[PDB]
DNA sequence: TGGAGAATCCCGGTGCCGAGGCCGCTCAATTGGTCGTAGCAAGCTCTAGCACCGCTTAAACGCACGTACGCGCTGTCCCCCGCGTTTTAACCGCCAAGGGGA
DNA sequence: TCCCCTTGGCGGTTAAAACGCGGGGGACAGCGCGTACGTGCGTTTAAGCGGTGCTAGAGCTTGCTACGACCAATTGAGCGGCCTCGGCACCGGGATTCTCCA
């Protein structure tokens, strides 16, 4: 018996692809799930969070902070013109806002 | 036993900000974000399957629900590192 | 004779803090027994866990946090600094919720 | 309220985008077109609301500007 | 008991402030206490439909989370 | 090919569409706004519906892939 | 332009507490084998989608012309801000109960 | 019978809400003009309907093997628990900015 290799490290994937595959067949998605399919799927669940962390990692960064804090994931959300797309209807526990003031509210000169 | 992705999205922080952290409270974020994102998906996928009367989520499936889910070009990258993710484990073993 | 600023000074400053700031704004032990008021309505001893209170506070100060801002442009749209109740009615009833 | 054969020019050009030599069903673009003037017509709603606010009688672009805004489209 | 009406004025105004709102208008606090009530109201009642079909009598942060997904309104942060 | 097809929604067919929503009066600014928006909106829907007529392998776009391709923009 | 005073920024010090890492275990993913099946490929049908032609008329459009409605400008006042004073109740701690579940 | 955990009460104390009041500036009504849009009429342009011909391709049938469900044996990846130090916040007071009246 060969020495087990982990399905992700055959993808070489950080994100786990035999507990994908588990979670396809325990939701009941379909009566069946081909062996690529958790594959695919955990490669892009990887990239999506590698995206939002990077341009979060960025805002921490621009405000000296080395960790990561909701802020920091609300301030790349929004400021990304995809990421506010896909989570355009999603709230974030301690977002807050993009700073943002009408300019007709400004003081007028 | 409760299951969190925060050890993969962990191992996915040190590959782009190997210097960067992340608060537990922001890593619930994230794994509310995985969470969500593989329901989308997985749930596309299955609706995909069952308008066209297959019984099987195959990688064309997520593919498909990956560029109807996804806005521009994340679904193409994301189309892009998925297919090389099948290939490498097709090729691989 | 002391300082005064302008009518709209110090509302920009509020603006620009609470813009800033993440904490949440309504108070905490109010809005647990606006929730458990809520409650009795529905079934008698019902228990929320902290954590399904303080998920709904989040939900709600962001619902009236994302409503503020369309009212805003609803005055703006009449050109009033001023938000009205009809901009609250106007932008509720745009989502189709009024 | 649109008519027909200007509509079905009109889907087959955006559709020479995505794919080249698509077929459309009869059924197909009558289901596009119904929709549209559905969503059209359920907009200009919303905008008149945008007009009849600030006491206008005229709908503006930035009536529709606005109702997109609100609807979350924009 | 008409805890409605501790959603006081300071906080009522705080939110306007976050959502940028420069004046406001002095019917605005009885009109964002309906506001408010009507959306709790909602969220409170299909959440106890997912306790007590689960037969529980402790309401959870995940059956909030449910049906504020239910409801559209996807909460991040509280669970998965 | 087809090219400048979005002039065939022609000025009255938006004042039809404007009058049934109880618009009485249109800016002239309207027409142009209104065409980018018809637009804009049909990509979207035409995008998904052929993402599922390439799914089943078809040439053909079906009734059935505007349904599904709506029912997602409902979303 | 000035200026003062009130508001905000930065910089240094202190703390604490939560993140990141370590260790035991488990149970959940992987390996190797079997069996059903499903969907992939071939092949036939015939459907309905596309191209064209020709007539009809009803819808589009160019322009003429007026008036109704948009918008800037003026005045008023009122009513919402901003800041000082008063009051209340919000929040933290600590203890209690009992209530449910095993 | 016994543990866990959610609700309620007690007390202080303290910070935030409530109240008052002057004034200002923005809401809002009234007014003028001009221009921009709806209505009407002659013209044209192409949409829509009746009819003809062809072929692509949807949709169904048939056949077999690939491949994923299943399951028993094996183990190591990943979770629950514990520990510590360093990131970050909050504090204080000096420095710079910004606003508003002169």
């Amino acid at each position: 018996r060969a020495k087990a290799k982990s399905r992700s490290s055959r993808a070489g994937l950080q994100f786990p692809v035999g507990r994908v595959h588990r979670l396809l067949r325990k939701g009941n998605y379909a009566e069946r799930v081909g062996a690529g399919a958790p594959v695919y799927l955990a490669a892009v669940l990887e990239y999506l969070t590698a995206e939002i962390l990077e341009l979060a990692g960025n805002a921490a960064r621009d405000n000296k902070k080395t960790r990561i804090i909701p802020r920091h994931l609300q301030l790349a959300i929004r400021n990304d013109e995809e990421l506010n797309k896909l989570l355009g209807r999603v709230t974030i526990a301690q977002g807050g806002v993009l700073p943002n003031i009408q300019a007709v509210l400004l003081p007028k000169k | 036993r409760k299951e969190s992705y925060s050890v993969y999205v962990y191992k996915v922080l040190k590959q782009v900000h190997p210097d960067t952290g992340i608060s537990s409270k922001a890593m619930g974020i994230m794994n509310s974000f995985v969470n969500d994102i593989f329901e989308r998906i997985a749930g596309e996928a299955s609706r995909l399957a069952h308008y066209n009367k297959r019984s099987t989520i195959t990688s064309r499936e997520i593919q498909t629900a990956v560029r109807l889910l996804l806005p521009g070009e994340l679904a193409k990258h994301a189309v892009s590192e998925g297919t090389k993710a099948v290939t490498k484990y097709t090729s691989s073993k | 004779k002391p300082h005064r600023y302008r009518p709209g000074t110090v509302a920009l400053r509020e603006i620009r803090r609470y813009q800033k700031s993440t904490e949440l704004l309504i108070r905490k032990l109010p809005f647990q027994r606006l929730v458990r008021e809520i409650a009795q309505d529905f079934k008698t001893d019902l228990r929320f866990q902290s954590s399904a209170v303080m998920a709904l506070q989040e939900a709600c100060e962001a619902y009236l946090v994302g409503l503020f801002e369309d009212t805003n442009l609803c005055a703006i749209h009449a050109k009033r600094v001023t938000i009205m109740p009809k901009d609250i009615q106007l932008a509720r009833r745009i989502r189709g919720e009024r | 309220l649109i008519r027909k054969l200007p509509f079905q020019r009109l889907v087959r050009e955006i559709a020479q985008d995505f794919k080249t030599d698509l077929r459309f069903q009869s059924s197909a673009v009558m289901a596009l077109q119904e929709a549209c003037e559905a969503y059209l017509v359920g907009l200009f709603e919303d905008t008149n609301l945008c007009a009849i606010h600030a006491k206008r009688v005229t709908i503006m672009p930035k009536d529709i500007q606005l109702a997109r805004r609100i609807r979350g489209e924009r | 008991r008409d805890n409605i009406q501790g959603i006081t004025k300071p906080a009522i105004r705080r939110l306007a402030r976050r959502g940028g709102v420069k004046r406001i208008s002095g019917l605005i606090y009885e009109e964002t206490r309906g506001v408010l009530k009507v959306f709790l109201e909602n969220v409170i009642r299909d959440a106890v439909t997912y306790t007590e079909h689960a037969k529980r009598k402790t309401v959870t942060a995940m059956d909030v989370v449910y049906a504020l997904k239910r409801q559209g309104r996807t909460l991040y942060g509280f669970g998965g």
